[PDB]
């Protein structure tokens, strides 16, 4: 009875949100706010518990159930997951500003004991960029790069209220010295044009 | 005619033979689930029948209320006034075989004492309360009269009357509710009575109190009359609940309540009455299978299997 | 068929019974309800796999004899 | 009110055995079934097991069979589930969470975790953040290969608050987190000093400064 | 063999029962006591003799036929 939802839902307050959990098989609805024990907020399929207010709500069709928040403000922004025993994968709600901005690239190479190591991570940065969604492509000597880079953002500043993105990638030495070349691109959806920015191991 | 693959059944003379088709005879299995018809099925959120049936507040929506079958949750519990049940089986039972909690209130007449009595302990709405079922007569200025009130049976059904004494704490507060230094109550009938001494003394804390309400009962018969007298320490009843003849009864069961059609309820759901042997649990209600300790009863349908 | 339609005319429908659960110990009274409740439940457990052994037997009896004079004259023939 | 009160946090060593309490209050234990959830830092909630108060029947998952023991002393309203053969694997907070059905029923088939406790941090691992640099604009440190979650990085604990960004912590195969601080400096700035950065990380015990 | 291992599974195992003997005379409790081990013994009563019968009928009716059958086959040969 594996358990399916749609993750990383942002929003900025006062609107819709619609999460869906597709059981394969009594889904109760619970939030993790940051820092806090999950609190039950949908039990049975679409009933509310005591303390909840009226904006939370869910719907069941055949088999897939929709928990949709009405209004939402910061206390309503937190970590959801859908129960069936087994848990779902969870989606975080984050706040948004509506403010729009460019990327500012930056690429560090990695460190000598790094390379020491053996695990020569390198980062790529993107910093002050909006909105959430620009995605991030790394070229290895101007060919496809996958299954290694793991990306992490920074939540929307206190009043830049922008996004800031670090993508950090690692190879084995033996065939790190192989390449030579790395540049980070992102598809921004502000900015159609990709931003190459390389740096030659000299 | 043969099969392919057979299953094994026992006979009188052999363990173990294989036959071409065999069917099961013990439903061992359950729904989870207490399908609401076609038994009138009352569910007992956080309310025992007892709580109902005194009248506590988080159960005042269980007033007048009637079933088939009376499934009491195991999250039930009490808010009110700490009381206690001697002989709480039996009046349990019989609540619950009665089938309907119709509480017809009746006029009586307590002259001289203070009616509507409440406590902090059982908190009704924002302010002190009681049970809604009960009157806490207590002292009328300085002094309380013997209270001597009757109520004849005039209807052909059995009344039942539930009332209580109540066992203050401390002799202080003995005197300052009762003027009385010991008092008693006394319900009788024509053809029984009952009698009892409240005793003053500390127990255990529960719900800031120390006092408690010993809870009894007494069923008037058609054409018979009741007496209730007493000088201290009642707790006298507001009416009389209708008794009945059914096929009711109760149940102690956490499973949730569904929209189905079932016959055989036991404390794990709603069974199929098919077949003729269970497995599930051994209490039941309805047209239920014969509980039997075997969880595989094989009976043959075919010819011996020899393939 | 079901076949135990003779034999169990129908599931007889039961109630309110006593108690066959209990919280504390009380003493004669929860003692007799459970001895009561094991011996009827022992009673049918053994009720219940009589007939079924008896259905078996005679089910299987019958199948054979016919089984056994099918053979005989399909072979005379 | 109805609270569930859990014991602190315990910091163990793997092969070792741990017990989570959980006390609870403004009800009786007996009337509610209890399930317990576990949480590793990040990695969202998983379920562990569930205790039948009032028969003591349990049911964990096979990924726990045998290695987890729940048991219910009621005389204080309480409730242990010990964990033997600690791994590194099992640091995470735990809670232990209220289910209704006891009797005819398994609670967790029909019923929800309506009550929670604040849950325990379980810490069973002990690794130091390995701190390097990252210099060309801006200019960061890259922490790596750390196994407890929390870890705060500053700037001279002064120095910059501003133009500085903490990149949540991210995991890797090896099951160890790494995060980055990388901050904006003036171009002018960048080759006339550079800056110290504090890794502090307290399941470690581990306080690094490294400058840029 | 012992034969009776299919019906009757093995001997159920009792541990804590009511009082069987009484010193005194108590009344309703007494008596109710009395009349539930009277019914059990009753009906145990009942259903050894019943199958002790059974086994007996079909134990010899086998035999029955397979002595005539062998009789037979024997003749015949
Ligand atoms: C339909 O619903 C019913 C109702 O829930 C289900 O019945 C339950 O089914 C489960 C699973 O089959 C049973 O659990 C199994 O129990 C055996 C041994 O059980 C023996 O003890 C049981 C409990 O005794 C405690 O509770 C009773 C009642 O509360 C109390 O009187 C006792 O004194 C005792 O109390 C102790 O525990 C309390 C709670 O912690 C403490 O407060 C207290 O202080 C004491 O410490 C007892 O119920 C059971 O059977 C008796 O009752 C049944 C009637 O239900 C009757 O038929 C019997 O003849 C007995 O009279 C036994 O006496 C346990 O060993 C099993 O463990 C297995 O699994 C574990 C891990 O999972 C393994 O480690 C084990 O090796 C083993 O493999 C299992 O837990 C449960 O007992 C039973 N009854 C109840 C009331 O829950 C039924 O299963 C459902 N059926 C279907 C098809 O859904
Ligand atoms: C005969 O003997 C019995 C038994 O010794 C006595 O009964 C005790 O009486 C005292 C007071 O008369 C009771 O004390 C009260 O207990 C309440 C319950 O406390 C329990 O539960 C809380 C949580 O709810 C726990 O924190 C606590 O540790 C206990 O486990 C308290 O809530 C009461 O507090 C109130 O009064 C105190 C007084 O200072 C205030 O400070 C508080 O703020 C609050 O207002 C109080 O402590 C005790 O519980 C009784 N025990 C039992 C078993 O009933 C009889 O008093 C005694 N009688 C005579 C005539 O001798
Ligand atoms: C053995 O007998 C049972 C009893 O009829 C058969 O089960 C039924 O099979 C029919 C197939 O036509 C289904 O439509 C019914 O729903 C079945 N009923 C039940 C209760 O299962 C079974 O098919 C037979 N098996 C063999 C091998 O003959
Ligand atoms: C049916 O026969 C197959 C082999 O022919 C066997 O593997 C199987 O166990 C039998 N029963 C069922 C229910 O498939
Ligand atoms: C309950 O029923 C009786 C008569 O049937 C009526 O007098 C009484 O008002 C009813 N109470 C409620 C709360 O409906």
């Amino acid at each position: 009875s594996v358990l399916t939802q749609p993750p990383s839902v942002s929003g900025a307050p006062g609107q819709r949100v619609t999460i869906s959990c597709t059981g394969s098989s009594a889904v109760h609805w619970y939030q993790q706010l940051p820092g806090t024990a999950p609190k039950l907020l949908i039990s049975g399929n679409s009933n509310r518990p005591s303390g909840v207010p009226d904006r939370f709500s869910g719907s069941k069709s055949g088999t897939s159930a929709s928990l949709a928040i009405t209004g939402l403000q910061a206390e309503d922004e937190a970590d959801y997951y859908c129960q069936s025993s087994v848990f779902g994968g969870g989606t975080k709600l984050t706040v948004l500003g509506r403010t729009v901005a460019a990327p500012s690239v930056f690429i560090f190479p990695p460190s000598d004991e790094q390379l020491k190591s053996g695990t020569a991570s390198v980062v790529c940065l993107l910093n002050n960029f909006y909105p959430r969604e620009a995605k991030v492509q790394w070229k290895v000597d101007n060919a496809l790069q996958s299954g290694n880079s793991q990306e992490s953002v920074t939540e929307q500043d206190s009043k830049d209220s922008t996004y800031s993105l670090s993508s950090t990638l690692t190879l084995s030495k033996a065939d790190y010295e192989k390449h030579k070349v790395y540049a980070c691109e992102v598809t921004h959806q502000g900015l159609s044009s990709p931003v190459t920015k390389s740096f030659n191991r000299g | 005619h043969a099969v392919p693959n057979g299953t094994l059944v026992k006979t009188i003379t052999d363990d173990q033979i294989e036959v071409t088709n065999a069917t099961e005879l013990v439903q061992s299995s359950s729904t989870g689930k207490i399908c609401n018809n076609p038994h009138r099925i009352l569910d007992g959120i956080d309310c025992t029948l007892i709580d109902a049936l005194l009248g506590d507040p988080h159960c005042d929506v269980f007033q007048n209320e009637t079933w088939d079958l009376f499934v009491e949750r195991s999250k039930a519990f009490s808010n009110c006034y700490p009381y206690d049940v001697p002989d709480y089986a039996s009046l349990r039972s019989l609540v619950a075989s009665s089938g309907t909690l119709e509480f017809i209130t009746e006029g009586f007449t307590w002259t001289g004492v203070t009616q509507n009595g409440g406590s902090n302990a059982c908190k009704r709405g924002p302010g002190s309360g009681f049970f809604s079922r009960l009157n806490w007569l207590t002292k009328s200025g300085s002094t309380y009269p013997v209270l001597n009130v009757t109520m004849p049976n005039n209807d052909n059904f059995d009344k039942l009357y539930i009332w209580g004494v109540h066992h203050p704490s401390t002799n202080q507060e003995q005197t300052s509710l009762y003027v009385q230094a010991s008092g008693r109550v006394t319900v009788s009938t024509r053809r029984s009575q009952q009698t009892i001494i409240p005793n003053i003394g500390s127990r255990p804390w529960v719900r800031g109190l120390s006092s408690r309400i010993s809870i009894y009962w007494t069923i008037v018969k058609p054409g018979d009359v009741l007496v209730i007298n007493s000088n201290g320490n009642l707790i006298a009843p507001r009416g009389y609940f209708k008794m009945r003849t059914g096929k009711s009864s109760i149940m102690r069961s956490d499973a949730p309540i569904d929209t189905c059609i079932s016959e055989c309820i036991t404390p794990n759901g709603s069974i199929p009455n098919d077949k003729p042997f269970q497995n599930v649990n051994k209490i039941t209600y309805g047209a239920c299978p014969k509980y039997v300790k075997q969880n595989t009863l094989k009976l043959a349908t075919g010819m011996r299997n020899v393939p | 068929n079901g076949k135990l339609n003779r034999v169990i005319e129908k599931t007889n429908e039961k109630f309110h019974q006593i108690e066959k659960e209990f919280s504390e110990v009380e003493g004669r009274i929860q003692d007799l309800e459970k001895y009561v409740e094991d011996t009827k439940i022992d009673l049918w457990s053994y009720n219940a796999e009589l007939l079924v052994a008896l259905e078996n037997q005679h089910t299987i009896d019958l199948t054979d004899s016919e089984m056994n004079k099918l053979f005989e004259k399909t072979r005379r023939q | 009110q109805v609270q569930l009160v859990q014991s602190g946090a315990e910091v163990k060593k793997p092969g070792a055995s741990v017990t989570v309490s959980c006390q609870v209050s403004g009800y009786t234990l007996t009337s509610y079934g209890l399930s317990w959830v576990r949480q590793a830092p990040g990695q969202g909630l998983e379920w562990v097991g569930w205790i039948n108060t009032y028969d003591g029947q349990t049911k964990y998952v096979k990924k726990f069979q045998g290695r987890v023991t729940m048991t219910t002393h009621t005389g204080t309203n309480t409730a242990y589930m010990e964990m033997k053969s600690l791994r590194s694997d099992d640091t995470a907070v735990y809670y232990c969470a209220r289910v209704e059905g006891v009797r005819g029923v398994m609670g967790f088939h029909y019923y929800p975790m309506d009550v929670w406790g604040q849950g325990t941090m379980v810490t069973v691992s002990s690794k130091g953040p390995s701190v390097f640099p990252l210099a060309p604009a801006a200019l960061g440190c890259l922490v790596k290969d750390y196994f407890p979650e929390p870890v705060t990085v500053s700037w001279n604990s002064g120095a910059l608050t501003s133009g500085v960004h903490t990149f949540p912590a991210v995991l890797q195969s090896s099951g160890l987190y790494s995060l980055s601080s990388v901050v904006t400096v003036p171009s002018s700035s960048l080759g006339t000093q550079t800056y110290i950065c504090n890794v502090n990380h307290k399941p470690s015990n581990t306080k690094v400064d490294k400058k840029v």
